[PDB]
C-alpha cells in the first residue's frame, strides 16, 4: 500500500498578498486542488491512505488524522474535516512581526514521525511505500537549513520520497532536499492548471514512476560558501571539530577556538 | 472473474450500467495498475487527444502493460477515439464520485452458507426452500428429474462443493446473474447493487435471494435497511495428513466431515477429531463421481493443519503422487466417438480427404502408414457429402 | 556433490 | 458399536471431551486404539507411557497409533505398573476421558495377573499360586488333570504339555508368570561372564533392556530391534546381566558364527567357555555352559548321531538361566516351536527385526515366549542417526506389449517367471545400476526367481549368488564386493535375506519379489540400514528400490508387501519414469531381443 502525506505551505503572508493582488489563483483553489489529489490517491485503492499537514509561521497542524449528495462516505468525511480545520486555522492566528518566514522543516519532521508511527502500527504482511508531496508556496528561511537537512537525511535513511511541487519560487534548499531522496521536482508555472500537474507527475506512485515518462530532473547546484561571506567557494578549509567551510587559511577558526599547531 | 463478466457486455448495457453511485468506482478498482492513472488524468479534459501520445506515454520497458491496459479499457469502452476522450457520461459520473455531487454478521453468513452446503450434499437435515432448490437445480450443479424425490447431485456439483468458499460463492453469484437474465430479472439493476455493497420488485426478490445465501441480514423483520456480511463485499487449517494415507481432521461441523468422506473412508469420529483413510476405493469413487485429483489436492492443502505447514511441501509427495496416479489410471482408456475408413484405392484421394478434414477440423486421428483415419459423427455428414460430391 | 537423483528429488508423475 | 451414516463408528454419546483438550494430546477409542500427537510438548512423556502400556501398530511422523491388549497390559504390570498407576495417568493425559469399556478391560487385565506363577525347579515345572482358590476353580476342565504328570500351593506339570496349558490359561484369564529370579537362585551357579567397558549401549538399547529388567527378576519377552541397531549386542548384554547359563539359538550356520563372534567381541567370557553345538563343527558342547546352537538341530525329528544324542540329553537334563532366540518370527513353526518344550529355561528372551508374518501365528509368540517387551522406533532411530536414512522408492515399469499379451492370455502361473522378466524392468534395473555405479554406490540386487537372477546376471556379467553356490565362491564374491573397487554390485538370491553379515550398501534394488511377504521385505531392507561412519539423516544416502511391473500381480504383491514399512513410517515414492533412460543405451532396445527373451521364457516351462 501507499501512505501519502501532503505538506501544504499555507503561508498567510504570501497567500494574503495574492488575495490583496486579487490574482486568479487563491489559497481556496490551492486547498481544493490538494483535496482533489488526496481524494484521487485514496480513490486509487482501498489500502492506500493519506494525510495532510498545513504550515504556518507559528506552527504546523494536521488537516487529517451520509451520502447527502450521493457521495462516498470516506471521501465526504475527508472533505468536511479538511475544510473545517483549514478554515479554523486560517481564521485564528496570532500576529508576530519578528517571525514571518514560512516554517517547513518542523512540518516535515512531524510528517516523518507520523509515517514512522503508521509503519509501526500497520501489519507486517503488507509493505507500505510512503511519500511526502511537499507543496511550497513561499521563500524559505536561511536559519532553517540545518534542521531541514537533518530531516532530509532521516527521510533518506527511512526510504521516503520527498516530491517537491514549488510554485512561484524556486527554493534551492527544497530542490536539494528532494534530489537527495530521489523525489521528483516539478515547478508549475501555470498556477490555475496546477491540478493537472498533480494527476500526472506526482500522483503516480514510486512503483510505476520508473515505468513512466516524467519531466527530467532539474540540475542541482551543490554550492559551498565560507562562513564569512555566504559566497560560492570551490575550496573549503574545514577543521576536525567544527566541520565548517571557511574562507581562507587562518591561525584558528573562530567557531572552534582550538589550539591549531602550525606546520 | 468480474473483468470477464464486464468484458462480456455490449456498449448499450455498459453505459447504462455505469450508474452514478458506485459502478464508476467499482469498475475503476478493477483497473489493475496503470489505467487508473490515465483515468484520473483525462477525467478533467473536454478535448480528445491523439493516440500517439498515449502510445509514447509509457517507456520502452514494460510496454506490454500499456498495450494490455489500453486493450482492456477499449473493451470496457471508457473512451472513444473520436478521430481518446472518455465517455461524457462516465466522466460526469466519475467526477461525481470524486469530490462531486459485525462479529455476529460473519457468523450468520458462515452458518447460512454451511446449511446451504448441507442441503447441497445429501444431508437428511437441512434448510428447506423451494426457490433455493430450483435455483440450484437450474444453476447447472443439480438435477432432480422427479419433484417428489429430493434432487441428487450432478458431476459438476462435487467439483463446486470442493472449491474454496470465495471462489465457490463467486461462481454461484455468476450463475445467479446468468440465470437472472434468463428468468427476466434486469441484469443491470441487480449488478449495480453488488458494486454498491463493497463501499422495486426485482430488487426485493434479489435481496431475498442474497439473504437466503447469507450475504446480507436485515435483522429487523425485513426492513429497508440492511447490514451486509463479510461475504457480501466479495482461516487456519484443520486436516493432518500422514504418509500412510491417513487423515486426522479437527472438525466439529458436519460439513467438513461430509466433504472428507466424499473422497476418503472414515474410521473414527472423536468429539474434536475424526480419522479417515484415503484408499483407492474412495478416491476412485470421487473420480467417477466427477472430481479430479487437482480439487482434492487443493482442498487438503487449503485445509492444512499448522503442524504440517512447517514441512515443505505441505502435502507429502507420496500422498499427492498416489492421488494423481489413481486419477490417471481411471482415464487410461480414453474414449472418443469417431468413424473409421477402409479400402482406400489410392493414397492421393486419402491425402486430399485428410487435407479437407484438417481444414474443417473434422479429423481426430490419422494413420498414413495404414492409410486410414477417424472422423467424429458430426463431421461424418460433411465427409459423406464431400464423397458424394466427388 | 553426492546429490540425490532427479527421480527421487521430485515427483516423476505427470501432474 | 455405534456406526455413523459413514463407515466410522460414532462416539458422540460414548465419552465426553475434556475442556483442556488442547493441553491433553492423547485420544482413547473404546476399541483400545490410541492416537498420540508427535507435535505436543509432552510428546516424549506420552510416548514413554504409551509404549509402556501398549504396542505400536502405526507410527507416522505426525500422529502415532497404538493399540493395547491383554499381553501389553500384562507387560505393564510386569514392569510394575498397577491398574491405578496406569489408568489415573491415562485419564489425566486423555483429552476425551476414558470409556467404561476400556476402564473395565484395564481393571480385569491388571487384576488377572500374578495369581498363577510357573516356576521350574530340579527339572520340574510347578504351577505355584499364593491364592488357592485360583487352582480350585482352575481344575474344572479335564485337560489340566490329563496334562498333570501322573498357602503357596503348587503342583508339578508335564514338560510336553506346557505350551498347551499356557495357551489354555491365556484364554482362561489367568496368565502365567515367567519371571526369573536370577538374583536369588542358588540351584544353578552363576557363570563367569562380564560385559567389558568397550561395548557401548545406545539409549534405545538401554531402554529395551530396562523394560526387560523392569525389576530384579528378568522378564521373558520379545524385543524387536532393527538388524543394524545392534540386537546382537542387546542379547549379549542381556545374557551378561543374567549371569547364568545361556543358550543362544540361531537360524543358520552364519547366524551361529556371528553369535559366537559377538559373544567374544562384547563379553569378557573366555573362548573356551563358548561352544558351537553345530553339525559342521563342535567345540565340546558339554564342556562349557554358554552355548550357541540352531533350531534345526535342537528340534531335529529324525535319527540323531550318537554324539549329538549325548549332547541333546545333556542339554535336556540341564536347566538354562537364559534362552536367547534370534529371529523369533520363525518360532511358531512346528519343528522350531518344539524346541521350546524340548529345552528348559527360566526366561526365553527373543530378538528379531521383522516380527511380521501372514499366517496368524505371530499372536502365538505372546505365550510361546512372552509379551513384546520393546519395539524400537525406526523413525526416531533415523532422526538420531543410529540407522541410515533410506529413500524408499517403487519404480513402476510398464510391461512390454507381447509379454503382457502372453501373461494375460495364460491363466496358469508362468506369470511369476514372465512378469519378473520383462524388457522394461530389465532396462530400468540396468540404467539404475549404471547410474549408481557411476555414483560409487554399492548395489545389492535381489530376485526370488533363480532363473531370472541368472539371466540378468549373465546379461550384465555380474557375480550372482544363490543357494547351491559353493561356500568358497560365495566368500570370494563377497570379499571382492567389499574390497575390489572395480566391482560394486552383487546379485544375491533369497539366501541373502535369510541371514548374513554383508557390508553396508548405498542402494538395494529388488527386481523380483517372492510374494506378499512383509518378512522378506523388511529382511532385505535391513541390509542398507547399516549406518555409515559420518553420514547424515537428511542426506538420504541410502536408497531402496522395489522394481514392480505395471498392470500385473506384482503391483498387488508390492502393495501388500510394503504395509509393515509404511506402518513404521517409510514413505515409498512411486517413480513412473526415469530421466535419462531414453538417452542412455540399454539392452533390449529392439523388438527382436525381447522376442528371443520371450521365446526362452516360454521354453522354460
Ligand atoms: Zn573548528
Amino acid at each position: 500500500l501507499n501512505l501519502l502525506v501532503i505538506v501544504v505551505d499555507a503561508n498567510p503572508i504570501w497567500w494574503g498578498k495574492q488575495a490583496l493582488k486579487e490574482s486568479q489563483f487563491t489559497l481556496s483553489k490551492c486547498i481544493d486542488a490538494v483535496m482533489v489529489l488526496g481524494n484521487s490517491h485514496l480513490f486509487m485503492n482501498r489500502s492506500n491512505k493519506l494525510a495532510v499537514i498545513a504550515s504556518h509561521i507559528q506552527e504546523s497542524r494536521f488537516l487529517y488524522p451520509g451520502s447527502k449528495d450521493g457521495k462516498y462516505e470516506l471521501l465526504t468525511s475527508a472533505n468536511e474535516v479538511i475544510v473545517e480545520e483549514i478554515k479554523d486555522l486560517m481564521t485564528k492566528s496570532d500576529i508576530k512581526g519578528q517571525h514571518t518566514e514560512t516554517l517547513l522543516a518542523g512540518s516535515l519532521a512531524k510528517a516523518l514521525c507520523y509515517i514512522h508511527r503508521m509503519n509501526k502500527e500497520v501489519k507486517d504482511n503488507q509493505e507500505m511505500k510512503s511519500r511526502i508531496l511537499v507543496i511550497k508556496a513561499a521563500e524559505d528561511s536561511a536559519l532553517q537549513y540545518m534542521n531541514f537537512m537533518n530531516v532530509i537525511f532521516a527521510a533518506q535513511k527511512q526510504n521516503i520520497l520527498i516530491d517537491a511541487c514549488v510554485l512561484d519560487s524556486d527554493s534551492g534548499l527544497l530542490q536539494q532536499a528532494c534530489d537527495i531522496t530521489g523525489g521528483l521536482y516539478l515547478k508549475v508555472p501555470q498556477m490555475p492548471s496546477l491540478l493537472q500537474y498533480l494527476l500526472w507527475v506526482f500522483l503516480p506512485d514510486q512503483d510505476q514512476r520508473s515505468q513512466l515518462i516524467l519531466p527530467p530532473p532539474v540540475h542541482v547546484d551543490y554550492r559551498a560558501a565560507c562562513f564569512c561571506h555566504r559566497n560560492l567557494i570551490e575550496i573549503g578549509y574545514v577543521c576536525s571539530v567544527c566541520l565548517s567551510i571557511f574562507c581562507n587559511f587562518s591561525p584558528i577558526c573562530t567557531t572552534c577556538e582550538t589550539a591549531f599547531k602550525i606546520s | 472473474n468480474l473483468q470477464e463478466f464486464l468484458g462480456g457486455l455490449s456498449p448499450g448495457v455498459l453505459d447504462r450500467l455505469y450508474g452514478h453511485p458506485a459502478t464508476c468506482l467499482a469498475v475503476f478498482r478493477e483497473l489493475p495498475s496503470l489505467a487508473k492513472n490515465w483515468v484520473m488524468r483525462m477525467l478533467f479534459l473536454e478535448q480528445p487527444l491523439p493516440q500517439a501520445a498515449v502510445a509514447l506515454w509509457v517507456k520502452k520497458e514494460f510496454s506490454k502493460a500499456q498495450e494490455e491496459s489500453t486493450g482492456l479499457l477499449s473493451g470496457l469502452r471508457i473512451w472513444h477515439t473520436q478521430l481518446l476522450i472518455l465517455n461524457p457520461i462516465f466522466r460526469q459520473n466519475l467526477r461525481i464520485a470524486l469530490l462531486g455531487g459485525v462479529p455476529s454478521l460473519d457468523k450468520y453468513a458462515e452458518e447460512r452458507w454451511e446449511v446451504v452446503l448441507h442441503f447441497m450434499v445429501g444431508s437428511p437435515s437441512a434448510a428447506v426452500s423451494q426457490d433455493l432448490a430450483q435455483l440450484l437445480s437450474q444453476a447447472g450443479l443439480m438435477k432432480s428429474t422427479e419433484p417428489g424425490e429430493p434432487p441428487c447431485i450432478t458431476s459438476a456439483g462435487f467439483q463446486f462443493l470442493l472449491l474454496d468458499t470465495p471462489a465457490q460463492l463467486w461462481y454461484f453469484m455468476l450463475q445467479y446473474l446468468q440465470t437472472a437474465q434468463s428468468r427476466g430479472m434486469d441484469l443491470v439493476e441487480i449488478l449495480s447493487f453488488l458494486f454498491q455493497l463493497s463501499f422495486s420488485d426485482s430488487l426485493l426478490n434479489f435481496l431475498q435471494h442474497l439473504r437466503e445465501f447469507g450475504l446480507v441480514f436485515q435483522r429487523k423483520r425485513k426492513s429497508r435497511r440492511y447490514y451486509p456480511t463479510r461475504l457480501a463485499i466479495n482461516q487456519p487449517g484443520f486436516i493432518v495428513v500422514e504418509t500412510n494415507y491417513r487423515l486426522y481432521a479437527y472438525t466439529e461441523s458436519e460439513l467438513q466431515i461430509a466433504l472428507i468422506a466424499l473422497f476418503s473412508e472414515m474410521l473414527y469420529r472423536f468429539p474434536n477429531m475424526v480419522v479417515a483413510q484415503v484408499t483407492r476405493e474412495s478416491v476412485q469413487q470421487a473420480i467417477a463421481s466427477g472430481i479430479t485429483a487437482q480439487q482434492i489436492i487443493h482442498f487438503l492443502r487449503t485445509r492444512a493443519h499448522p503442524v504440517m505447514l512447517k514441512q515443505t511441501p505441505v502435502l507429502p509427495p507420496t500422498i499427492t503422487d498416489q492421488i494423481r496416479l489413481w486419477e490417471l489410471e481411471r482415464d487410461r482408456l480414453r474414449f472418443t466417438e469417431g468413424v473409421l475408413y477402409n479400402q482406400f484405392l489410392s493414397q492421393v484421394d486419402f491425402e486430399l480427404l485428410l487435407a479437407h478434414a484438417r481444414e474443417l477440423g473434422v479429423l481426430v486421428f490419422e494413420n498414413s502408414a495404414k492409410r486410414l483415419m477417424v472422423v467424429t459423427p458430426a463431421g461424418h455428414s460433411d465427409v459423406k457429402r464431400f464423397w458424394k460430391r466427388q | 556433490a553426492k546429490e540425490r537423483p532427479i527421480w527421487l528429488r521430485e515427483s516423476t508423475v505427470q501432474g | 458399536t455405534k456406526v455413523d451414516e459413514y463407515g466410522a463408528k460414532d462416539y458422540r454419546l460414548q465419552m465426553p471431551l475434556k475442556d483442556d483438550h488442547t493441553s491433553r494430546p492423547l485420544w482413547v477409542a473404546p476399541d483400545g486404539h490410541i492416537f498420540l500427537e508427535a507435535f505436543s510438548p509432552v510428546y516424549k512423556y506420552a510416548q514413554d507411557f504409551l509404549v509402556a502400556i501398549a504396542e505400536p501398530v502405526c507410527r507416522p511422523t505426525h500422529v502415532h497409533e497404538y493399540k493395547l491388549t491383554a499381553y501389553s497390559l500384562y507387560a505393564a504390570v510386569s514392569v510394575g505398573l498397577q491398574t491405578s498407576d496406569i489408568t489415573e495417568y491415562l485419564r489425566k493425559l486423555s483429552k476425551t476421558g476414558v470409556p467404561d469399556g476400556i476402564m473395565q478391560f484395564i481393571k480385569l487385565c491388571t487384576v488377572s495377573y500374578g495369581k498363577v506363577k510357573l516356576v521350574l525347579k530340579h527339572n520340574r515345572y510347578f504351577v505355584e499360586s499364593c491364592h488357592p482358590d485360583v487352582i480350585q476353580h482352575l481344575l474344572q476342565d479335564p485337560v489340566i488333570r490329563e496334562c498333570r504328570l501322573r498357602q503357596t500351593v503348587s503342583f508339578e506339570v508335564k514338560q510336553e504339555m506346557i505350551e498347551e496349558l499356557q495357551k489354555r490359561c491365556i484364554h482362561l484369564e489367568y496368565p502365567l508368570l515367567a519371571e526369573y529370579d536370577f538374583r536369588n537362585d542358588s540351584v544353578n551357579p552363576d557363570i563367569n561372564i562380564d560385559l567389558k567397558p568397550t561395548a557401548v549401549l545406545r539409549p534405545y538399547q538401554e531402554k529395551s533392556l530396562r523394560k526387560m529388567f523392569g525389576n530384579g527378576r528378568a522378564r521373558s519377552g520379545v524385543i524387536v530391534l532393527p538388524c543394524g541397531a545392534g540386537k546382537s549386542l542387546v542379547g549379549v548384554t542381556a545374557a551378561c546381566t543374567v549371569r547364568k547359563r545361556c543358550l543362544v539359538l540361531g537360524n543358520s550356520a552364519v547366524s551361529v558364527e556371528q553369535w559366537k563372534a559377538q559373544f567374544k567381541m562384547w563379553s569378557t567370557i573366555d573362548d573356551s567357555q563358548i561352544c558351537r553345538f553345530t553339525s559342521d563343527a563342535k567345540d565340546k558342547p558339554i564342556g562349557c555352559s554358554v552355548a550357541i546352537s540352531t533350531y534345526s538341530m535342537l528340534g531335529h525329528t529324525t535319527k540323531r548321531s550318537w554324539e549329538a544324542e549325548r549332547v541333546m540329553e545333556w542339554l535336556k537334563t540341564q536347566e538354562w538361566g537364559l534362552m536367547i532366540l534370534d529371529e523369533v518370527h520363525t518360532i511358531p513353526a512346528k519343528m522350531f516351536r518344539r524346541v521350546l518344550t524340548i529345552v528348559q529355561a527360566h526366561c526365553k528372551l527373543g530378538l528379531t527385526a521383522t516380527l511380521v508374518r501372514e499366517d496368524d501365528k505371530i499372536v502365538d509368540l505372546n505365550f510361546l515366549i512372552g509379551p513384546k517387551l520393546y519395539e524400537a522406533n525406526w523413525m526416531e532411530l533415523q532422526n538420531n542417526g543410529y540407522i541410515a536414512k533410506v529413500q524408499c522408492a517403487e519404480v513402476w515399469c510398464p510391461m512390454s506389449p507381447e509379454f503382457y499379451r502372453e501373461y494375460v492370455a495364460i491363466k496358469t502361473k508362468k506369470r511369476i517367471l514372465l512378469y519378473t522378466m520383462n524388457p522394461n524392468k530389465f532396462r530400468a534395473c540396468q540404467f539404475l545400476i549404471k547410474f549408481h555405479e557411476r555414483r560409487n554406490d554399492k548395489i545389492i540386487v535381489f530376485a526370488d526367481n533363480v532363473f531370472a537372477l541368472k539371466e540378468y546376471a549373465i546379461r550384465l556379467n555380474k557375480p550372482y549368488i544363490y543357494g547351491p553356490t559353493s561356500q568358497g565362491e560365495r566368500m570370494q564374491i563377497l570379499q571382492n564386493f567389499k574390497h575390489n573397487p572395480k566391482i560394486n554390485t552383487i546379485f544375491i538370491s533369497k539366501v541373502g535375506d535369510t541371514s548374513f553379515d554383508l557390508p553396508e550398501a548405498n542402494v538395494l534394488i529388488q527386481i523380483s519379489s517372492h510374494g506378499g511377504s512383509r518378512r522378506q521385505e523388511a529382511q532385505r531392507l535391513g541390509r542398507v540400514l547399516r549406518a555409515k561412519k559420518g553420514m547424515v539423516a537428511e542426506e538420504y544416502n541410502a536408497f531402496f528400490y522395489s522394481l514392480v511391473s505395471q498392470d500385473t500381480q506384482e503391483m498387488a504383491y508390492s502393495t501388500k508387501r510394503q504395509r509393515f514399512l509404511v506402518d513404521q513410517g517409510y514413505s515409498f515414492k512411486v517413480i513412473t519414469k526415469l530421466a535419462g533412460m531414453e538417452e542412455e543405451d540399454l539392452a533390449f532396445s529392439t523388438k527382436e531381443e525381447q522376442q528371443q527373451l520371450l521365446q526362452k521364457v516360454l521354453a522354460a516351462t
